């Protein structure tokens, strides 16, 4: 902290894939209302795109938005699959009112009107329908429709006329419709009509002009209609009158329209016949006229300025399916007449390749000469948002990536840098005249380099959907954006430096191993990490799923590191895999060992690494998933280092920690959920020989489990069901007081066990990620990066949380300076690395070694993304930024000056005694 | 290694080089200039000059014939002559003198305590050579490190070096037993051991042996051009 806000760190507030977005406001009140499907919501500026009101609610479904409303300034919205109902305020940023309801699977929203005006909610679930007051959210009544038990409920309608008419389909069946009234609620009507051709009415049937039952038939290549306010049998007009067809193994909507719920819809709609083809169709009692036919378009949207309403349409420049540029120009047709608005084109590029507009929302509004001005936010296919301005001038107003906001795997880069004795003498004498030359005439990707303390690095960012950005660890620009094709959301990533910059011959090169879930295929995409584009060299094609990979220290020629990969078969493909590389991995091949951790049937293998290329069973062990399930495997992290081997123990003798780099740190959970009989088990086994060091089980806990390994100790952190509160549990691993084996440590030669001190504080509030403070050479203390619900990020010293900490001081500890043992641990505010950037959702905590030895890079990704420093050492390395320049300075020449005069003092003074 | 700032080069090693050097030519020379000679009354110096020359003719009376030389202990150390028999006799000074012999030594550790609090926090230099761990407390002043190797040191002791090495240079640039470092008044008792160890002497003249000795060798002559 230190009050310097601003002067390292960085955040960006990010919120998902647009799930649910509002674009009707007041012209002044520029204000968004979205609800993504990271359970968000929040409020956008609309002249810049930032977040006014942001709410993020619980990260499982239980909390995810399931159906937004606006009306007037309050937006409503249903969560929880229609369990909980709420208004919030778009001004101030705040509930309006709450409300639970009741079971039933929602399947339908919307208003009802009294006379004009809109004052009630209808809200249908599979089984019955509500009504809920406005003003208060107060439930207005509740009827259970008739034989829902075999129907299913698709739409709500209502309007001016004081009914709600309430429509369920049975598939491949009959139909059936509910009239109700707003007053009451019972039951004024109900009707059903034969629809063997129809399947669903959300998706493919809608309503339009008065209340007019609309569904499309593919099967006869028509229009069945049924006047819903009159009728009671569907009518069917066929497209071909109309000179329109359907796609073929699609299914085609109708997009309706309705300015105000208390007013009928439009007599206009949209009719989706095929993919890039759409219809705009006008009925007007039992027959419909083609307004106008847009083809090759990709989207359509409709808005209302009051009084008419008007369609935008999506098309590129030119088809090439795809599109040859992606130019997209959105065009404004009245809906009244199907007229394409004049000088309303507006005509965009999507930067990416590979990706197409999915969403559009446009806003529209009344210039100053009567022209509908408008605006439209866009989602691509790559979860990014773009606002465009109607106005030739900046047509994208504020491009957002909503895509990182679920970041899966990110890598902090290094920037690139900025015989005879006369030959030697000659060349560097020839280098200082050039020194001197360049002294004396002293007298952005394109330009990056690394820093002098390499404090600033570039983050190699992996996100779910598929997509690659480089993002500067200062100020959090992004560098270069990449997008990987055909992502599924699930899929399991892996990114690996191949090859830093320190190799200027050679260019920089990353690997990422992508793994599909469902397929199970693998896939390795190389690329440069600086610039982000693909390297040339091409990609093994992985053929059999894979299960493992290995990052080898060992380098090819030009200086890439070489990585293994273990297929299904239980074969290894290596990476470059050329000769060279061949040849020394298959040298050095019996000291390479994989091991798999299957948590499925909980099982942990061992494999080794043959000469010919191949694996063999060296150990295996089975946890029983009958009683535990493997929940985290985390072993000690591979780029560190451990300054001090032994520790001082006092006495003028050490005490030698059990540096094992073998040892993983398998933690598994009880089958048993009981609140009484729940446990939580760590087992120390090794990487190598498979065995286990340790099999701590600490019972009546619960997960879950946020456990750091590091250098020699572990800390997880767990919930603990029988008292109800978090607790940590340091096991740190001690050897004897002299060590075993020195000169190297070999998994295979450690017959000693080594000792396990173990203690558990109580931390005061929950948790959502952690991760130790990693320096080059491990010299500055170790802090674990608490990260709280709350989105603060706690900086716990590791030497707090000594397990040696005894319960009642001594000699020994007073010499050792050992705190007495207290087992709660306290989350003083003072200790946050972030001030109130708060980091919502916290998703995981990165930390860099970077240069210097005080200062640990820090990225905290989730679904904001915030970037500092931190000093586990208080910066002891660094010039405070407090110095006395001006103190110092003037000391000094206010001093040579005093030397002057004294010694000119001390002259006359000896001249004069001399003389006297 | 370690990548230090570099500006803790330009800030706070140099810095300290010269603030020791220019203390110790300031320290010199505001002692020269305190410095200032106690009047002494004509007994005082008297008394002392003829114990010197007493002291100078019991060192060198060799030179000398016995005669003269048994005729000078006569005068000095006899009862028949009177001579070494008739010759005899919060304060200021005290405070003077004890503040003068402090300020040799309490400016430097003022000073160094002053540079502790100014320049806390920092690792000035690597000691090129493996100090043992139990110097860490004093070393290492300001940092809150634990497995640093002692060799690295904090701007306390880094000045106390410097102001350790430098004495020598003040001899050299300034003059010889310069005062920039860190490192009779009663006559009758001193009439009394000047009268025994005068007693104690002997003579010898060392001329009774010159002429024999000079014989031996002739007279050095070249170079009379
Ligand atoms: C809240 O966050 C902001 C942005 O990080 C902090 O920024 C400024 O801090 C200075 C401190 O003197 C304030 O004077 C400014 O008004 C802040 N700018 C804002 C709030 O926009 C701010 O300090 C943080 N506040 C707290 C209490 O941590
Ligand atoms: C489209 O054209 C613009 C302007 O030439 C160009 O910058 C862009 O890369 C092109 N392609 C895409 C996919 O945007
Ligand atoms: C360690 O074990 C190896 C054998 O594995 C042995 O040769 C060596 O002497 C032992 N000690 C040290 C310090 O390496």
């Amino acid at each position: 902290y230190e009050d310097q806000v601003g002067k390292f760190d960085w955040r960006q507030q990010y919120v998902g894939k647009v799930k649910f977005a509002s674009l009707e406001f007041s012209p002044g009140s520029k204000k968004l209302v979205v609800a993504t499907e990271k359970n968000v919501i929040a409020a956008l500026n609309s002249r810049t795109g930032e977040i006014l009101w942001r709410h993020v609610d619980k990260g499982t479904a239980e909390g995810a938005v399931d159906a937004m409303l606006l009306h007037g300034q309050d937006v409503i919205t249903v969560s929880n699959g229609g369990r909980i109902m709420r208004s919030w305020e778009t001004n101030i940023g705040g509930l309006n009112w709450e409300i639970t309801l009741d079971s039933g699977s929602f399947q339908a929203l919307g208003l009802v009107g009294l006379q004009e005006s809109v004052r009630y909610i209808a809200v249908l679930k599979k089984t019955t329908l509500a009504l809920h007051h406005l003003s208060s959210g107060h439930l207005k009544w509740v009827e259970h429709l008739p034989e829902s038990d075999s129907i299913h409920y698709q739409m709500v309608y209502s309007y001016g006329s004081g009914v709600v008419w309430a429509l369920g389909v049975v598939p491949f069946s009959h139909v059936n419709i509910v009239k109700f009234n707003v007053e009451d609620g019972e039951i004024v009507q109900q009707v059903r009509v034969s629809t063997p051709w129809l399947q669903h009415l959300s998706g493919a049937c809608g309503v339009v002009d008065e209340a007019v039952l609309v569904c499309p038939d593919p099967s006869s290549r028509s229009l069945q209609t049924l006047a819903l306010e009159t009728e009671w049998e569907l009518r069917q007009i066929p497209l071909q009158s109309l000179d329109l067809e359907f796609g073929s193994g699609f299914q085609p909507r109708v997009l309706p329209t309705q300015p105000n719920p208390v007013d009928a819809s439009r007599a206009q709609f949209f009719l989706h016949l095929s993919p890039s083809h759409y219809a705009l169709l006008q009925y007007h009692y039992g027959t419909l006229s083609l307004l106008k036919n847009f083809p090759q378009t990709a989207l359509v949207s409709f808005a209302t300025t009051g009084e008419k309403t008007v369609a935008a349409v999506m098309a590129c420049r030119n088809e090439v399916l795809a599109c040859f540029n992606q130019t997209y120009t959105i065009n404004l047709y009245l809906v009244e007449t199907g007229r394409r608005l004049l000088d309303t084109t507006i005509t965009f590029s999507l930067e990416q390749s590979g990706t197409r507009p999915e969403r559009l929302y446009i806003q529209v509004f009344l210039k100053k000469d009567d022209s509908v001005g408008y605006r439209a936010l866009v989602q691509t296919e790559d979860h990014l948002l773009l606002f465009l301005q109607q106005l030739a001038g900046k047509v994208v107003l504020w491009s957002r990536e909503e895509s990182l906001a679920e970041v899966v795997c990110l890598e902090m880069v290094d920037l690139p840098l900025t015989d005879g004795l006369l030959g030697m003498f000659l060349k560097r004498l020839s280098s200082q005249l050039i020194l001197l030359q360049a002294w004396t005439s002293h007298l952005n990707i394109d330009t990056l380099a690394r820093d002098e303390f390499n404090l600033q690095k570039m983050m190699v960012m992996v996100t779910a959907s598929g997509k690659l950005f480089g993002i500067e660890s200062s100020s959090g620009t992004i560098l270069w954006k990449q997008y990987l094709p055909n992502v599924k959301p699930d899929s399991s990533f892996k990114l690996m430096v191949q090859r830093t910059t320190a190799h200027f011959p050679h260019p920089p090169q990353c690997t990422l191993l992508v793994k599909d879930k469902e397929s199970g295929m693998s896939s390795l995409y190389v690329f440069n990490p600086i610039f982000g584009k693909w390297s040339q060299v091409a990609p093994p094609v992985l053929k059999r799923p894979i299960l493992q990979s290995l990052l080898l220290p060992v380098m090819d020629q030009d200086y890439a590191k070489v990585l293994l990969l273990i297929d299904d078969e239980y074969k290894v493909t290596a990476f470059p895999a050329t000769r060279n590389v061949l040849r020394q991995l298959h040298e050095l091949a019996p000291s390479i060992f994989f091991y798999l951790v299957d948590a499925e049937q909980g099982r942990l293998c061992g494999y080794r690494l043959r000469k010919d290329l191949t694996t063999e069973l060296s150990w295996e062990l089975t946890i029983p998933p009958e009683v535990q399930r493997i929940v985290k495997v985390k072993g000690k992290r591979s780029s560190e280092h451990v300054h001090s081997q032994g520790r001082v123990m006092g006495d003028r003798s050490v005490l030698y920690k059990s540096l094992n780099p073998n040892l993983l740190a398998v933690v598994t959970e009880s089958t048993d959920a009981h609140h009484e009989r729940t446990f939580i088990g760590i087992f120390l086994i090794d990487g190598v020989t498979g065995r286990i060091i340790h099999s701590s089980v600490q019972k009546k806990a619960k997960g879950p489990v946020h456990i750091v390994h590091s250098e020699n100790w572990v800390v997880y952190q767990y919930w603990n069901t029988k008292a109800r509160r978090n607790e940590f549990t340091v096991l740190e691993l001690y050897e004897g007081t002299e060590q075993y084996n020195a000169t190297a440590f070999s998994s295979l030669d450690r017959p000693q066990l080594p000792q396990v001190l173990q203690q558990s504080y109580i931390f005061p509030s929950s948790i959502s990620a952690m991760e130790a403070t990693i320096t080059e050479r491990g010299i500055t203390s170790r802090h674990l990066l608490i990260g709280l619900p709350s989105g603060a990020i706690l900086s716990l010293p590791k030497a707090l949380l000594d397990p040696r900490r005894p319960e009642i001081p001594t000699e020994q500890s007073r010499e050792e300076n050992l705190i007495p043992y207290s087992p709660d641990v306290q989350i003083h505010a003072e200790r946050f690395i972030n001030y109130n950037q708060t980091v919502s959702r916290m998703r995981g905590i990165y930390t860099a070694p970077s240069g210097l030895e005080s200062t640990c890079l820090v990225v905290a990704y989730g679904l904001d993304i915030y970037q500092t420093r931190v000093y586990p050492s208080k910066q002891f390395d660094v010039l405070k930024d407090d110095y006395d320049y001006v103190l110092i300075s003037s000391v000094l020449f206010g001093l040579v000056f005093a030397t002057m005069i004294t010694k000119r003092l001390a002259q006359v003074k000896l001249l004069n005694r001399a003389w006297r | 290694e370690l990548l230090l700032d570099s500006n803790i080069r330009l800030w706070v090693v140099l810095p300290i080089v010269i603030i020791t050097f220019f203390v110790g030519m300031i320290r010199h020379y505001v002692s020269i200039l305190l410095q200032s000679d106690k009047k002494l009354t004509q007994e005082q110096v008297s008394d002392s000059q003829v114990l010197i020359r007493s002291r100078v003719l019991r060192e060198n009376g060799k030179y000398i014939p016995k005669q003269s030389f048994l005729t000078r202990k006569y005068y000095f150390n006899n009862p028949e002559d009177g001579f070494f028999k008739k010759t005899k006799r919060d304060p200021t000074m005290l405070t003077d003198m004890m503040k003068g012999n402090v300020t040799n030594v309490l400016p430097m550790i003022l000073i160094g305590g002053w540079i502790n609090m100014t320049f806390s926090g920092f690792v000035t230099t690597k000691v090129p050579f493996p100090l043992t761990l139990r110097f860490k407390p004093m070393l290492q002043q300001g940092i809150e490190l634990l497995t640093l190797d002692a060799s690295w040191v904090s701007s306390a002791s880094w000045y106390f070096l410097n102001v350790f090495g430098l004495r020598s240079i003040y001899s050299l640039i300034l003059g010889q037993d310069n005062a920039a470092d860190q490192s009779p008044a009663d006559t009758n008792k001193a009439f009394k051991t000047e009268w025994e160890a005068l007693e104690l002497t002997d003579h010898q003249w060392a001329l009774d042996d010159v002429e024999e000795e000079l014989m031996a060798k002739d007279l050095h002559f070249e170079g009379m051009f």
